[PDB]
């Protein structure tokens, strides 16, 4: 049987998660400036 | 000043919302990943 | 073996996710009116 | 104050979005647990 | 008021921490799915 | 084959989920103060 490989979709989840972290970084920075 | 602190808060929330939308995208793709595992088990392991 | 069927749980996840999208749309709408 | 009220309403909606995501993560756990249990009680006896 | 602005700021900070906790959740869900793919490929595939 | 056991990672996810729920309760408590 050919192995199961979901690395493509896993990479897409990772990428969305790294973007999420940047938006939260930016939100905190804005609040720090108040 | 008041409308500037108000404008910074508004932008902080806009940023937070985009963080949540990126999490939404990641959950969408987790569904795909888990369904793939389901599909592979039923097409390669359960007949096999 | 009977095959795996997690459509019920996947459907629940999808529903929660769609409802999340709508709350974000409402938040952004409120923000646009400031 | 009218802008303060709208910001409060916005954050309230964001919080509800996050509660909806929490419910999705809760069910993703259930989904993965369900895969584990099927492997162990249906494939691994074989 | 300045108190209401400080409260809204405190609220968004707590909301951002909630999102950070969910981000940690997603990180660990990736690991759990990857561990299922690994187990399938390292143990069930060869047996069958 | 030896059985798969991802209970440890699932416990970490449950813990992060519980932590998320408290931060949301705290955010709503602050908004309740306005």
């Amino acid at each position: 049987l050919d192995p199961i490989d979901i690395s493509i979709v896993l990479n897409k989840i990772k990428s969305d998660l790294e973007e999420s972290k940047e938006w939260i970084r930016r939100s905190n920075q804005k609040l720090d400036s108040i | 000043q008041a409308r500037s602190d108000i404008e910074k808060l508004k932008e902080a929330i806009r940023d937070t919302n985009k963080a949540v939308q990126s999490v939404q995208s990641s959950i969408g793709n987790l569904i795909v990943a888990i369904k793939s595992v389901q599909d592979y088990v039923n097409k390669e392991i359960v007949p096999s």
